[PDB]
């Protein structure tokens, strides 16, 4: 399950 | 004030580079200087703050997961003897990631939060205070388990109640905080009926509202419902 | 002795722990720690010490490679001023790599090369010094980049020597050992038909060893003539 | 061109 990945401006 | 020295429109130049390079530790010891000079952010200085910190503490979830799985095999039956080296290595990462779970929640709360007076920053910070207690969760065994998910529950309901009132259903702060929301509810509360009931009316809410979009909008918007899609697919 | 109150036998299994949770950083303090116990390293501790510091040190020659191309799109005719802060920044990256190659190479001086007596070892640590001056030279530009270049040279030349002398031509380390001076022959010497020379007489001796060898020494030796040749289709 | 990768024990 995968939350909002977030790791890119 | 480490970075009490450097100006605040340099420190925000060096995250974008820090980012570009990958040094995400770098990045984030940037965004918590810029944060520490105590002016409001920018939109696009709220992302450079939650990407830094995103990429430090997900090596570090990585990491305790990778860790947590060869300690759990060492305490079973017919598993030889290793010594204390794998939980002592566990706990240095974990004390680890808790301190930069802990650097975060006091950013916000010292003062980011409580400047914090439009809707799009307001939501973005309270989910994101929910965000980091929920990795406090993911490592939680003690008296403050219990405490520690109540404060994640208590800042996503907080933002869930202002992007419900505040923001369109499509807004992509709102479809994010939903889809966290929904793991929260999912993988910390035991609430799997809850997380695919918040993700289903969020993906429906959403679908109703794209006819009122400009084609990048619709893309921004349409993206995060497909993350919501897999995880009702996974759930279901 | 920051690791001095650890067991040797514990460092050695938690650099283990830290290469699978892709923890170089503490790998590589982990092996330095054991290193600093002054015994000897077994083949595999001298891999683990050399896997940690390959994966620091890549990853800050990656990142400098790209501060060091913004730095020079800024300083070209019709680049709007950016201020000192690329400069700055690709600086400090530079010198944090200067630091970890100056701790490799004091470990290697301190005392590992003195007292390394078999082939495996000696070339082992020889290339490493070889190595770690080409990254040293990567980033140099002032009054020692010559001298630098020259104390890579030098470590790869005994390490050749001793090489030719002492292993079949299709050992894995004397095969990387060839691979990376014909990589310091072409991206630091200025010298690319002497890195021609190296990787196809390399190529061609292993190639005419390989009846001698087990399946699975095949492949360990095949997977490193294939850097070769992938190296030789980009040169020519 | 492309030395020892050397980051996987
Ligand atoms: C919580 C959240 C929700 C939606 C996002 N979104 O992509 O719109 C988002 O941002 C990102 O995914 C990264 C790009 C900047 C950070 C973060
Ligand atoms: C200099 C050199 C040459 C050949 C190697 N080889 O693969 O045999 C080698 O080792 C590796 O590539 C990594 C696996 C342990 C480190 C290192
Ligand atoms: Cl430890
Ligand atoms: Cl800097």
């Amino acid at each position: 399950a995968g939350s909002i990945p977030g790791r890119r401006s | 004030g480490a970075m009490g020295s450097m100006e605040r429109a340099s420190l925000i130049q060096k995250a974008k580079l820090a980012e570009q390079a990958e040094r995400y530790e770098d990045m984030a010891a940037f965004m918590k200087g810029a944060v520490e000079k105590g002016e409001e952010l920018s939109c696009e200085e709220r992302n450079l703050l939650s990407v830094a910190y995103k990429n430090v503490v997900g090596g570090q979830r990585a990491a305790w997961r990778v860790l947590s799985s060869i300690e759990q095999k060492s305490n079973e039956e017919g598993s030889e003897e290793k010594g204390p080296e794998v939980r002592e290595y566990r706990e240095k990462v974990e004390t680890e990631l808790q301190g930069v779970c802990d650097t975060v929640l006091g950013l916000l709360d010292s003062h980011l939060i409580k400047e914090a007076g439009d809707a799009e920053s307001r939501v973005f910070y309270l989910k994101m205070k929910g965000d980091y207690y929920r990795y406090l969760a993911e490592v939680a065994t003690g008296d403050d388990k219990k405490r520690i998910i109540d404060s994640a529950r208590s800042a996503y309901q907080e933002a869930m109640d202002i992007s419900k009132k505040e923001m369109p259903p499509t807004n992509p702060i709102r479809l994010g905080l939903a889809l966290n929301f929904s793991v929260f509810h999912y993988e910390i509360a035991n609430s799997p009926e809850e997380a695919i009931s918040l993700a289903k009316t969020t993906f429906d809410e959403a679908m109703a509202d794209l006819h009122t979009l400009s084609e990048d909008s619709y893309k921004d918007s349409t993206l995060i419902m497909q993350l919501l899609r897999d995880n009702l697919t996974l759930w279901t």
